[PDB]
RNA sequence: GUAGAAACUGCGAACGGCUCAUUAAAACAGUUAUAGUCUACUUGACAUUUAUAAGGAUAACUACGGAAAAGCUGUAGCUAAUACUUGCAUUAUCCUUUUGGAUAAGUAUUUGUUAGAAGGAAUUAUAACAAAGAAGUAACACGUAAAGUGUGUAUCAAUCGAGUUUCUGACCUAUCAGCUUUUGAUGUUAGGGUAUUGGCCUAACAUGGCUAUGACGGGUAACGGGGAAUUAGAGUUCGAUUCCGGAGAGGGAGCCUGAGAAAUAGCUACCACAUCUAAGGAAGGCAGCAGGCGCGUAAAUUACCCAAUUCUAAAGAAGAGAGGUAGUGACAAGAAAUA
């Protein structure tokens, strides 16, 4: 027959994943859930690659049995979970909890977050819908819907949704002078004011991002995620704090210890 | 050849061995669920009848009801047809089968008795086996025993000490879960209307 | 005999009630040390009253010994050990004994056992 | 309470592995579209026209049997189920104006008549009226804060994918120059069919469509690509073979179940092979792992294990010739004795 694939080689899995080429002959292929196979990792190589708390895949079901972990503080225990980008895993047993981000160089990075930041989420929407009764809802990159949005949130806002209650307490535009990260592009992980926007008729629409040095870098408008207003990012970027640095001055800052 | 005589009133069986064609001969042409009296298989068999319901044919070929022939024809069988056991879902096989008219190739014969007779046959009229396992919904026992809702029926199962669970009851974890669901669906429209409240409040 | 210990990238894992730390057991001019003496000298190194809480495993001497690098987890009981470490490594400490070795003859009576031909 | 053979039920077996025969604008690659569609598991939202809990019917099993033989099964008797099947409040709206009165009640899908947050553009979302209208909304099982979960379910969305689809890109050959078009060739109209668009098919109609910028043929010892050898720069040759895509399971065709197959360690038939037979009849598909014959210049063990990687399950605990380990191994590659 020919149906849906249900394995991964190791050498196709995504690069970001960053798994040896001689560590076995496959990758564990995430299970369908909130966010895309490529623009997320599984829980599996989140816990036992970035931190190294199982060694084999066995002591990650180990881990997982007890219902120790949180995705957004509810209970996970499915192995190849998709995690995605931003969002709260919480470990109870070590009480620590981490928001998945991305860095300069583009991988999946665990932040260490405090309590009152780990109850606090940011969900960039993607489609505006509106079902029977004139009732509005929102889809989100992470997988998510949320009903009774307020009517000024448009199609590439973000909104803070609380973990707990699920609500939207607001909403942040997209403007020229919006706080932005970028998630897929060739400048993944950059942070950046957003310059200026252009409108391709029935094309890709492009996105001019100021750095904190005065670098500007373009990228579609697929994949940009507002992250906060002008004034500073509604969450705690990790150590580079999005500052992609050019590989020069990267040798010559690391030469020096 | 080997007559296998049913009594399902008593549910018992007799295996009755006979070889003279003239003995069998009223059973020819006889398709499946026919009445034949069976007088002349021997003397204490007079007056009963027998309702001819199944055989196998000299190689063991077993028969069937639909096809009408005196021979051994092959076609497809289906999940739900009666001569055949699938291996896997929705899979169809052809096999050979052997008609449901009777002649002289069957090796054996299965029939029932409709009818009592005049004698008595040792063992398959004398003793009967009952249900040989007591029924399970309590809605069966209920029924058996004709005590209504009275009083819970767990009391009144059939022994092996030891007694098999009664499904359908009425305990209270059921009750538990039927206002649970109720309350749940009542606090799901709650939270619905005061949403909705507050949409309407933040529209403006 | 003389050798000393170093431990390397310990880090504590209450998600398996255990440390996990890598062990390069230094004795010059000698040969390898075998596991229980480095054991009952991290149980001094770690104030640990027992000895059978230690796993060790992936013990190399290295080229020209004197060294030998290795991967080393404590555990809070023996219950821990039992309940988050395969039953392999349990037969290697000797903490329990070797299962039925039958192997894949299970997998070929598992064959032969074809469903309704064995009554039982 | 703890377990629990068998069996029914559920899920998977459509992944994986192997091979490269077919294939020359086909497949494939980059680049699009799906405003022309389907989509199990998983994830987020969330629902409409006897009840102190409804019905029969069946496996396992019991006993009587047949056949040389097989994943063969006949009759009679019971019983279960999250197998199969029936079936029980409420909400919203208008008026005096917290409150009292008054009014209305089908999810997809289909038809007809209208109004109309987003897209680039809507016959879009959505809404109103008139007709139909599936399937459902728990007659189900275990227990978390010093109320939860599992299983199942309508619709939408996400996700894992898929089918089609735009543009561009291929080796030799003209001792292949005109092809296609009754028998669909090119297009229109209407329909049928499909998950959807489409000559995909049907009917009517028109005479179109491609071609020396090589059509149509022929050859390939041709699966395509990522890549490999040789390279100063150009180039030339190779790519069965780690990954991706395609195709196939002796050759064809057909079909059931299923979310997903035109599946082949699923079925049906024919052709070619070929096994057992008491001669009546049964049963087969190593281009999966080993291994054997044959062919050849030309290629390894009928080994061990699920410990690692990962998949399936009723998902720690079972399986996995996937995969890993060792054996044979002067295919290649690196270091390096014979002082």
């Amino acid at each position: 027959g020919k149906g849906i694939k249900k394995h991964l080689k190791r050498v196709n899995a995504p690069s970001h994943w960053m798994l040896n080429k001689m560590g076995g002959q496959y990758a564990p292929k995430t299970s369908s859930g909130p966010h895309k196979l490529l623009e997320s990792i599984p829980l599996v190589i989140l816990l036992r690659n970035r931190l190294k708390y199982a060694l084999t895949f066995d002591e990650v079901k180990m881990i997982l049995i007890q219902k120790i972990v949180k995705v957004d503080n509810k209970v996970r225990t499915d192995c190849t979970f998709p995690v995605g980008l931003m969002d709260v895993i919480h470990i109870t047993k070590s009480n620590e909890y981490f928001r998945l981000l991305y860095d300069i160089k583009g991988r999946f990075v665990p932040h260490r977050i405090t309590n009152e930041e780990s109850k606090y989420k940011l969900c960039k929407v993607k489609k505006i819908l509106l079902r029977k009764g004139r009732l509005s809802i929102a889809v989100t990159h992470d997988g998510r819907s949320i009903p009774y949005i307020h009517p000024d949130v448009k199609v590439n806002d973000t909104v803070r949704l609380d973990l707990e209650t699920g609500k939207v307490l607001e909403h942040l535009k997209f403007q020229v002078g919006s706080l932005v990260m970028v998630t897929a592009g060739h400048s993944v992980g950059r942070v950046g004011v957003i310059s200026s926007i252009d409108k391709n008729m029935g094309t890709y629409d492009i996105i001019h991002v100021k750095d904190s040095r005065n670098k500007v870098f373009a990228t579609r408008l697929s994949n940009v995620f507002v992250i906060g207003d002008n004034t500073k990012p509604y969450i705690s970027l990790p150590r580079e704090k999005g500052i992609k640095l050019d590989i020069i001055e990267e040798r010559r800052n690391r030469l020096k210890a | 050849m080997k007559l296998n005589i049913s009594n399902p009133l008593n549910n018992v069986q007799k295996s009755i061995e006979i070889d003279d064609e003239k003995k069998l001969l009223p059973f020819m042409e006889k398709r499946i669920g026919n009445a034949v009296p069976g007088d002349s298989i021997g003397e204490e068999f007079t007056g009963y009848v027998f309702r001819i319901t199944g055989g196998n044919d000299k190689q063991g070929f077993p028969m069937i009801q639909g096809v009408l022939t005196n021979n051994r024809v092959r076609l497809l069988f289906k999940k739900g047809m009666k001569c055949y056991r699938p291996r896997k879902k929705g899979e169809r096989k052809r096999k050979s089968v052997r008609g449901c008219i009777v002649g002289q190739d069957l090796s054996a014969l299965n029939l029932t008795l409709v009818k009592k007779g005049v004698n008595e046959i040792p063992g398959l009229t004398d003793k009967a086996v009952g249900k040989k396992l007591g029924p399970k919904r309590a809605s069966k026992i209920r029924k058996l025993f004709n005590l209504d809702k009275s009083d819970d029926v767990r009391k009144y199962v059939i022994g092996r000490f030891i007694k098999p669970k009664i499904q359908r009851l009425v305990t209270e974890k059921r009750l538990l879960r039927k206002r649970n669901l109720l309350q749940a669906k009542e606090k799901r429209r709650l939270e619905k209307k005061q949403q909705l409240k507050e949409y309407k409040q933040l529209l403006n | 005999d003389q050798f000393t210990i170093r431990v390397k990238k310990y880090m504590s894992n209450p998600l398996l009630r255990r440390k996990q730390f890598a062990l390069e057991i230094l004795h010059p001019n000698k040969g390898s040390v075998a596991k229980k003496e480095v054991k009952e000298r991290l149980a001094k190194m770690y104030k640990l009253n027992n000895v059978n809480t230690i796993v060790l495993f992936g013990f190399k001497t290295l080229f020209g010994g004197g060294r030998t690098k290795g991967f080393g987890l404590i555990y809070k009981n023996v219950d821990a050990v039992k309940k988050f470490e395969k039953k392999y490594r349990l037969v290697r400490e000797g903490l329990i004994d070797k299962e039925t070795k039958a192997g894949r003859r299970a997998s070929k009576e598992l064959k032969n056992r074809r469903k309704k031909v064995r009554g039982t």
